[PDB]
């Protein structure tokens, strides 16, 4: 359909034009709002007082990585070379080679933490359900020699909290 | 078939057969092919001669308005023996339709600017000179947009290896920011996705 | 109209650098990976160049 | 009190819609286990691929190309105008 | 934890001293919370 | 030659190792022919795969799972 | 400082006072996109559409995911779309909270920024609870929405919406009829011509200028047809009647979010046919057929038939294109994106000749030019 | 080959052209060399210009010799103005880059198989 | 009417004879083209049928329907330019037969 805005005409009669000459010359407008709508300061401030208080999130949040393990640990990753092949940024790097018993596992697993674009494509391709984006924003170290991760940085970083992780998926896994 | 498959509509496909039937009728000096995309859009294959001419007919008429120029672009195909391609794309405000105009070329053969017909091909023609290398003559201005001042390669064509030929890095030995050949920290792995068996019978290339 | 016929074998120069004369390209029909029987990966004549050293970082 | 209506002396009055929602009237958590249904021809004994067919559809249908009482057919009918759409259209 | 009279500043925390090989007090960062409360203090649940 | 990079940096390496941590498992038995190996709990673990133990004494732990398994 | 969260360098030859000339240099953010999307598959290459602009997130990808479902002859299931209206029409509350403010931070005020972004936060949760991440979130796909939303959000959308029309009444008493602002903008940068069409401009700096057309109700999207709204229009072609659309266009949205919470029917989410959608994690993990379509679907992509398309949407600042050729196999061929910024800034040099220099800072802000998008 | 040429016709008006803009370069090297506040021997600036124009010497054709120009005609826009900041210019004369051997036996001890 | 509507225009003035100048002006000039190419067979056929509706009814308002332009004042600028092509149309020569078919295999899409 339509509408027409800013289409109006002044009335042009001496009952009006005072009302527009009691405005220009006496400032009866322009004190209407910012004499007032500004104050209106008397509302409670809104601030999350940071070092202590913190704000909301959701169980589907994305962040620092992990590699779980079952009960008594198997290093849940089977090195099926997938979370590697859907990765848009191509951070992941994986090198398998048959472990002594003959069950296969990894050797090098490196997520670069600069390239990773935080998809949620590597949480959703792993069929054996290993690699999982953690919910902790612990980060920010002082040397780029660092953020590159090896395998045996990840596991700890994913065994430091599994009380966080193992209780999110069981909220979220019923939807997908 | 209905539930998950996009329901078609015929009416739109009858008219854009007609209205495009006869623009091969009244400008046969130029137009060399026309067809109807199964989604109800048209593609007019036009010799490189008419570009300013044909649009000008499409520029005004009472049976075809096509005042709004939306998208100029290009495609570059090797093994087409005339490399590049243009595709003009025009919306006719009264009649609610899209009709695209394809015109081939090469690098060396110039093409003539559309700028007096529409004033919105002013930028879209400056760009293409940077990327693919097509050279538009009689253009009020020709310069360098989207690219740095150093790229002598005209990237988006198919011969530019993705990472360009010179990485950049700053060194304090003097006071400039200078350019040393490209040295990566990872190969840019090349995966290989193209699976056999030809899942599409309808598009089956000629038997040969 | 300025049709001006002539014949000069088309060549183009200056856009790449030294990789004009150093290398030798190759034009070949891909051979069908043999672990599977699908015959549709044939049918287009591609080209691909010589391979130079990849080292270790 | 003396500061309560001095917040109400300007901007009309609100006291119901208030910027910070900080007080109650929110949603609590996800308490219930949900169950997401799968409807759309998910069953057996009938659903048969090759009737559901999303893809495999033809090449763009051609029209006369190289090698009559026309009314000056336009691509479609011209547009009829709009209303003025009573809301407070001025 | 407050009386449920606020949203987002209703749930808060207190740091005290020298958690693990740590400077005493006026150093407080916020990566210290035990890896349980991320299921509480962040209002994820 | 390479070894001068982690000097003073203490060299993170993996205290535990799974190279074999497996063999400590009480390798199970069933009393039947073929079994269901879905591990680590339902719908978290390897895809279900059925293995045959009939040899004499061996089993087969499917190779996703690793956990020593037999009759 | 006046980069509007971007890095342009413009050069003007002014005549002693009046500008009368401008000729900007864009191309500071190019990054090399459309050369890099011939090299990635269809579902792998999605985000590089989300990272194009910084502000509208789910409104991009609504314009890609609609340019693929076509070539596939497939529609989402009903509960798909009625999401894509609730998020699709909730981010029109983002670019209209920004382009009234971070425009008017140039005019010099403070609070209409520090007063609002208290609130533009309360929205960013709702990207985080639904899927993952702070801003860029890859959620829409070729098959409709990724995964269902938690138990919740419908008491956090409702509870939040009925508070909001007040906030937008603290950007009104603080702006409209405040004189020092009215005088900074009226009859400034007026393009009323039929060049304002001839250039092919998109929505606002159209609809606020008279000529009356919009791509939401002249074309359907994804069920957009079944909800009622009115498209505000302007009087004279200056800026302060391109502002006044962007208030009366934030007071239309709260009609639709309020109209769209009542209708969402239960149903699946992904497209059903499963060649184009992955299966769940209950199904890929037991039966057989549910790998070979989950394990060939995460290496090569769909198979999407050859032939070219085009498409368009109404993005908060104007249209958005995708002209998507496809060669008949898994990786695409040209994917050519057009967003405004080849129009709304093609027309600065024209528009501003004959006003001062201290206007040209406040002309730009009305087009809503935001860069890295001119990666077009 | 039948396609319209760009500016030239055959080789003469063409090789009048390359002679021409030479001077626009030759007359203006140095006004920049004081303008960017870059320091070099001004004769270097007249060696490079003459080092480049002698480079592409084997060109057999019009519409090539016109193509190169359209590049060369441009640069005088940027350089005679200031659209470059010192570091788009000096990149012509490569200061930092260690030499290439280009001889034989100097290769054979460094680098595999060029 | 005082508002030209679609802005950039202005109402001046005469309806009902301002068109009739131009169609008639179109019809005469248009005839100078050879009669083979259908261009006349169309470009004219729309004008006559158009003009039949012009003559004659009030108000200008009900001249709007059955003649689909924009507002009348715009329909002129619809009829204004359709000339400015015609009087070029003899410069370059569409009617003549086709020139330079492409090199016989070009438009075939899947390479
Ligand atoms: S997690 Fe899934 S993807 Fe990542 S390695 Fe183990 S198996 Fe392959
Ligand atoms: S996180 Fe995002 S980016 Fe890093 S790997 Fe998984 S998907 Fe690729």
């Amino acid at each position: 359909t339509y509408k027409y805005v800013n289409l109006r005409e002044p009335s042009m009669d001496m009952k009006s034009v005072t009302d527009r000459a009691a405005q220009t010359l006496l400032w009866t407008e322009l004190i209407r709002g910012l004499g007032m709508t500004l104050s209106y300061l008397f509302r409670e401030p809104a601030t999350i007082n940071y070092p202590f208080e913190k704000g909301p999130l959701s169980p589907r949040f994305r962040g620092e990585h992990a590699l779980r393990r079952y009960p008594s640990g198997e290093e849940r990753c089977i090195a099926c070379k997938l979370c590697e092949a859907v990765c848009p940024a191509q951070a992941i790097t994986i090198e398998a080679e048959p472990r002594a018993d003959g069950s296969r596992r990894t050797t090098r697993y490196d997520i670069d933490m600069t390239k990773c674009i935080y998809c949620g494509f590597c949480q959703e391709a792993c069929p054996v359900d290993a690699i999982v984006e953690g919910p902790n924003f612990e980060f920010s170290t002082e040397t780029h020699e660092e953020l590159l991760y090896n395998k045996e940085k990840l596991l700890n970083n994913g065994d430091k909290w599994e009380a966080e992780i193992a209780a999110n998926i069981q909220a979220d896994y019923l939807y997908r | 078939t209905r539930p998950t498959v996009r329901p078609r509509n015929d009416v739109a496909h009858k008219q854009l057969s007609a209205f495009g039937e006869y623009v091969a009728e009244i400008l046969p000096k130029y137009v060399q092919q026309v067809q109807v995309s199964c989604f109800n859009e048209l593609e007019i294959c036009i010799h490189p001669d008419g570009v300013i001419p044909v649009l000008t007919f499409l520029r005004d008429h009472s049976n075809a308005q096509f005042k709004s120029l939306a998208d100029l672009t290009a495609v570059d195909i090797p093994t087409r023996q005339n490399r590049f391609e243009i595709v003009y794309n025009l919306l006719s405000l009264r009649f609610n339709s899209r009709i695209r105009v394809k015109t081939y070329t090469d690098e060396l053969t110039p093409i003539e600017s559309s700028v007096p017909v529409y004033k919105a091909a002013n930028w879209y023609e400056r760009e293409i000179w940077d990327m693919f290398g097509v050279f538009f003559a009689n253009h009020p201005d020709l310069r360098r947009i989207l690219t740095d001042y150093g790229f002598e390669g005209h990237p988006f064509r198919k011969d530019f290896p993705l990472s360009g030929y010179v990485e950049l890095r700053y060194d304090d030995e003097v006071k400039r920011v200078v350019a040393e050949p490209v040295e990566l920290a990872q190969e840019f792995r090349k995966f290989d996705l193209n699976s056999p068996w030809e899942a599409f019978p309808a598009y089956r290339q000629p038997p040969e | 109209i300025t049709v001006d016929e002539k014949l000069d074998i088309t060549t183009i120069t200056g856009v790449p650098e030294e990789h004009i004369k150093t290398r030798k390209a190759r034009i070949f029909v891909p051979a069908r990976n043999n672990m599977q029987s699908g015959v549709n990966n044939t049918k287009k004549w591609k080209m691909e160049f010589d391979t130079r050293e990849r080292w270790e970082n | 009190r003396f500061i309560q209506w001095l917040r109400n002396w300007a901007s009309g009055r609100d006291l119901q819609a208030k910027l910070q929602l900080r007080y109650q009237e929110i949603s609590k958590r996800t308490q219930p286990p949900p169950k997401l249904p799968v409807g759309p021809s998910h069953k057996l004994s009938n659903n048969y691929y090759c009737t559901r067919d999303g893809r495999r559809e033809a090449m763009p249908p051609s029209i006369v190309m190289s090698s009559s009482e026309k009314k000056a057919v336009s691509p479609a009918p011209p547009i009829k105008r709009w209303e003025l759409s009573q809301d407070e259209p001025y | 934890e407050d009386n449920k009279q606020f949203f987002g500043r209703h749930r808060w925390v207190i740091y005290t001293t020298e958690m693990n090989g740590k400077n005493t007090f006026w150093d407080v960062d916020g990566s210290m919370v035990p890896p349980e409360w991320h299921r509480w203090l962040h209002c994820m649940t | 030659y390479r070894k001068v990079r982690f000097v003073g940096r203490q060299k993170e390496v993996n205290e535990n190792f799974a190279i074999d941590l497996i063999a400590e498992q009480p390798v199970s038995q069933v009393g039947s022919r073929v079994i269901s190996c879905d591990g680590g709990g339902g719908a978290l673990g390897h895809p279900r795969v059925y293995i045959n133990l009939d040899k004499e004494t061996k089993t087969g732990t499917c190779g996703y799972c690793g956990l020593q398994f037999r009759q | 400082h006046p980069a509007a969260h971007g890095v342009l360098r413009l050069v003007m030859e002014l005549s002693g006072e009046m500008v009368r000339k401008c000729d900007p240099h864009i191309g500071l953010l190019h990054r090399g996109t459309e050369k890099l999307i011939e090299y990635k598959t269809y579902l792998q290459a999605l985000p590089y559409f989300d990272r194009l602009d910084y502000v509208s997130m789910m409104c991009n990808e609504q314009a890609y995911s609609l340019a693929v479902e076509k070539l596939l002859n497939i529609q989402p299931p009903p509960r798909a779309q009625w999401i894509r209206v609730l998020f699709g029409e909730i981010t029109r509350l983002l670019n209209h909270i920004m382009a009234v403010t971070t425009h008017a931070l140039d005019i010099g005020a403070m609070t209409p920024f520090f007063w609002m972004f208290e609130e533009r936060e309360k929205m960013f949760e709702f990207y985080e609870r639904v899927s993952g991440a702070r801003m860029h979130a890859a959620y829409v796909r070729p098959g409709g929405v990724h995964q269902d939303l938690p138990l919740g959000l419908m008491d956090d959308i409702y509870e939040f919406s009925k508070n909001f029309s007040l906030r937008i009444d603290e950007l009104e008493e603080m702006l409209t009829n405040n004189r020092i602002w009215r005088n900074r903008t009226v009859d400034i940068g007026i393009v009323t011509a039929e060049d304002a069409l001839n250039y092919g401009f998109s929505g606002v700096m159209l609809r606020g200028s008279g000529i009356q057309w919009d791509l939401r109700k002249t074309q359907p999207y994804d069920v957009y047809d079944q909800v009622e709204f009115d498209v505000p229009i302007g009087s004279r072609g200056d800026c302060y009647d391109r502002y006044l659309c962007r208030v009366e266009e934030m007071r239309q949205s709260i009609r639709i979010i309020s109209q769209c919470l009542n209708k969402m029917p239960p149903g699946e989410i992904k497209v059903d046919d499963a060649k184009v959608s992955p299966p769940k994690r209950a199904e890929m993990k037991t039966s057989m057929e549910s790998l070979i379509h989950h394990f060939k679907l995460y290496t090569e992509g769909y198979q999407v038939p050859p032939g070219a398309t085009y498409t368009a949407i109404e993005a908060p600042k104007g249209e958005f294109g995708v002209y998507l050729v496809s060669d008949g196999s898994s990786r695409p061929y040209r994917c050519k994106i057009k967003a405004p910024g080849f129009a709304h800034l093609a027309g600065l040099d024209k528009m501003s000749k004959g006003h001062m220099l201290a206007d040209v800072v406040a002309i730009i802000g009305t087009q809503d030019i935001v860069f890295g998008e001119v990666d077009r | 080959t039948s396609v319209k040429p760009i500016f030239s016709r055959d080789m003469n008006e063409a090789k009048r052209r390359v002679r021409e803009l030479y001077r626009a370069w030759y007359r203006e090297v140095p006004n920049t060399v004081h303008l960017f506040q870059l320091d070099i021997s001004v004769k270097q600036g007249r060696d490079k210009v003459r080092e480049m124009f002698k480079k592409n010497a084997h060109i057999t054709d019009p519409r090539v010799v016109d193509l190169l120009v359209i590049k060369g005609k441009m640069e005088l826009e940027e350089t005679i103005k200031v659209w470059k900041q010192r570091t788009h210019v000096m990149r012509f004369f490569h200061e930092t880059e260690a030499p290439r051997p280009k001889d034989f036996l100097s290769k054979f001890y460094v680098g595999h198989d060029p | 009417k005082k508002t030209t509507g679609l802005v950039g225009l202005a109402v001046c003035e005469t309806p009902h004879e301002r068109l009739k100048i131009l169609y008639t002006k179109i019809l005469d000039v248009l005839g100078h083209i050879p009669k083979n190419a259908a261009y006349r067979k169309y470009t004219e056929q729309i004008t006559n049928e158009k003009l039949s509706m012009v003559k004659a009814e009030p108000d200008v308002k009900k001249l709007e329907e059955r003649l689909q332009g924009g507002q009348i004042e715009e329909v002129i600028l619809q009829a204004e330019n359709e000339l400015s092509l015609a009087r070029k149309m003899i410069q370059w020569k569409p009617w003549e037969p086709l020139v330079e078919e492409p090199p016989a295999s070009q438009w075939k899409w899947p390479i």
